[PDB]
């Protein structure tokens, strides 16, 4: 009976030491978080403000505008159809040939992108902000233009597309799409890009580049419907609260099963983010797979248009 | 206003603590005796001491501490 | 004055908790008073002859 | 109750790390005791200088 | 300046009010810890009682007196029988003290027995009569007891019986107190005591009263001509109708109580002798108390009550 | 939980190991001042005994 395990009673000590120095680390964590969410809720008593001096030169879109002499990057006001109320917009008049009408921007995660179906139709976010001491908003804000709004912009004719992105190491790579169309609402804003070229890999028509076979074909955005956390139109025709691509607090998108890319994803700092960081243990961040990976969210990310010649 | 309402509690407390500190003396004794009162009933008797010097050392306190209050 | 309205809380926990110990002891005592009454009946019998 | 347990736990663990911090100044205690020997360094050089002075005094009083 | 006055210092004198109030309440916890632990260890000891082998010696008699005449001449336990219609009972006779023939009817020396008993246990007697002296077959040492009422009554009710009372302080000085007369009555006479013919080094606390109280305040510490009372039976000199003017209260001994006492040998055995108001269960003086020699807050180390019939003249 | 709180107090166990080590370092903190004064005290008078010798040894040249 040399089997006395009073030894199993001198590592429960070493054990309980840990399991307390863990449970009472996490307690003083919920301290700092109770404290901080309290402070922000106080700063959020009063809104941030901008004074945006609408430039004179208008038009239908930002190409007209650059042809009409308007030659610097800032917010402009535009009106594409006569029977459609005019709206503000940021134009890049500096990239390749200018004439770019930004419709999606990301650069500091200063906007909550995980929004319902409706707030994706109209649009949301800051179109631009006052720079330095100048009187015109010459810097772009994080925003989504609007489905309805993006629908008709493209349905007006041959519209190309540019997609930029930066990593956190300081590298950039683009992704052109000579063609691009987005339908209306009774057609669930059905995308469909083509004529691809560039240095960031055709994530939209080819699916994820580190995938294979059927399991890659199901990560093709091209031809996909559009869906948001409260309204589901992904590949999964299998109805279940578990097989949605857009789950609570995750950006609406042209989701298949599920994604090779999501620029309406969540803005994880630093870059590298893992399954235990994600609210749903998914890859819900700002991701363009075909370049960085599956657990890397982008530093910057921009989606511009400009009709095609 | 508030700091005044505190003393009302912090004295009803300390007057209750001396009332308990009393019984912990009355008992500790009532116990030392009732165990001694077993020596002749039960085979074994519990060999013990009673440190009273402690009770009157922390009765020395409490009182030496009961200062004024908030009246002048 | 700022934390002269915060320390009334740092020193209000330390009232409700002090009262908490106390109230436990006053219960714990009224409990050990039963367990003595059960040692009285056990010490009445003269040594067995 | 727990709030209290934790408050005490942590303040204890903070104290653990402060007792180790003072005991490096206990190192410099044997430096002050190392100056009573540096006092006697100059105390003895004073007794040494003093006796040099009045050894010179004995000589000026005998040339007058 | 009468507005630069605010007491911000009620923030350095409150830390030093819980720096204590908790160093006290938690030091009473670790006390309730130790008391709970002890009442348990003994509770386990009290599963199996103590043992004695009391070999009743040959020579019997009516009383410890006869027994000394009847050739019995050392101090130990004996059986005795007063009247024939009475079942015999044991008793420890003191033979060495003065001239022997001493029928011990009360004893104290280590608190070994509880005295806080009701009427009935006092009526029947209680406690150890003697204890197996070291490695011998006869019970040579005595034990703490109270020989009982009915028994002590009749045992004097016979003929002239003289009473004796020894005692000790915790430094080891002694005194005595003879009473060439002594009587306890039957039950329906509430076991009424009555003494006389006092002499001795301890002070007639039983007839005269307390040495320190005077006037009316002394005439109430008189045990003579007093009835007997226990914490369940009130027969003390009080006639104020309230359950707060009983001379004998819970956990207090039974005795001949007036208003209230100059002496209580059926007290509670406080160790060390010295015992203050805040040690007592009721705040009163309930210990092994003989006022006329040691005051009111002193519990006797030893205290015995031996009797003998009246002869010496 | 209370038993835990009370168990973690304690606390004072560690606190009063400083109330009995801090003052130990403080008694010797006035032994920094009450000694670095008497150390540099010894110096100025030590330096002034050097000056009394020089402004004296020159008078031995006037002897012969």
């Amino acid at each position: 009976q040399l089997y006395i395990d009073e030894t199993v009673n001198s590592n429960i000590p070493t054990n309980l030491r840990v399991l307390r120095s863990i449970l009472e680390n996490l307690r003083s964590k919920i301290q700092k978080l109770e404290s901080d969410v309290s402070a922000q809720m106080e700063y959020c008593r009063t809104p941030c403000t901008v004074s945006c001096n609408i430039p004179v030169v208008s038009g239908k879109e930002c190409e007209e505008i650059i042809r009409k002499g308007g030659e610097t990057s800032e917010m402009y006001l535009i009106q594409p159809d006569s029977s459609v109320k005019p709206y503000r917009v940021y134009c890049d008049m500096n990239t390749e040939n200018g004439g770019w009408t930004v419709i999606q921007n990301r650069q500091d995660g200063s906007v909550d992108f995980g929004r319902k179906w409706d707030p994706y139709k109209q649009g949301f976010g800051n179109v631009a902000t006052n720079t330095d001491g100048k009187n015109y908003c010459g810097l772009p804000g994080e925003y989504w233009l609007g489905n309805d709004k993006i629908s008709q912009l493209t349905r007006m004719g041959p519209t190309e597309l540019l997609i930029e992105m930066e990593d956190w190491k300081g590298d950039k790579v683009k992704a052109h799409y000579g063609g691009f169309t987005v339908q209306n609402e009774a057609n669930k804003y059905q995308i469909s890009v083509n004529k691809y070229r560039g240095t960031a890999g055709n994530a939209l028509m080819d699916g994820a580049s580190q995938l294979m076979g059927e399991n890659r074909t199901m990560t093709i955005h091209n031809g996909m419907f559009f869906s948001t956390y409260d309204r589901d139109n992904d590949g999964w025709l299998t109805s279940d609260p578990r097989k949605q691509c857009s789950k609570e607090d995750g950006g609406g998108w042209w989701y298949n099963r599920c994604h090779a890319a999501n620029p309406n994803g969540r803005y994880y700092w630093g870059g590298q983010y893992t399954w235990d960081m994600a609210k749903h243990g998914t890859d819900d961040g700002v991701v363009w797979m075909n370049w960085k990976g599956s657990w890397y969210s982008m530093r910057k990310m921009s989606m511009k248009i400009r009709p095609f010649f | 206003r508030k700091v005044i309402e505190k003393v009302q509690h912090i004295q009803l407390l300390q007057k209750n603590v001396r009332a308990q500190l009393v019984d912990m003396k009355r008992l500790e004794v009532d116990i030392d005796i009732k165990i001694r009162s077993c020596r002749g009933s039960c085979s074994r008797a519990l060999a013990r001491e009673v440190d009273l010097k402690d009770y009157e050392d922390q009765q020395k306190q409490l009182e030496q501490v009961i200062a004024k209050d908030l009246l002048p | 004055i700022m934390k002269y309205e915060a320390s009334i809380l740092t020193h209000d926990s330390s009232i409700r908790y002090l009262q908490e110990i106390y109230n436990s002891n006053n219960q714990k005592i009224v409990n050990l008073k039963e367990k003595v009454a059960q040692l009285e009946a056990q010490c009445q019998e003269p040594c067995k002859d | 109750a727990i709030d209290q347990a934790s408050q005490d736990y942590n303040r204890a663990n903070v104290l653990e790390k402060e007792l180790e911090a003072i005991t490096r100044e206990q190192e410099i205690n044997r430096n002050l005791l190392g100056n009573a020997k540096l006092e006697l360094d100059q105390l003895s050089s004073e007794k040494e200088q003093l006796t040099i002075e009045k050894a010179k005094l004995e000589e000026e009083k005998q040339i007058s």
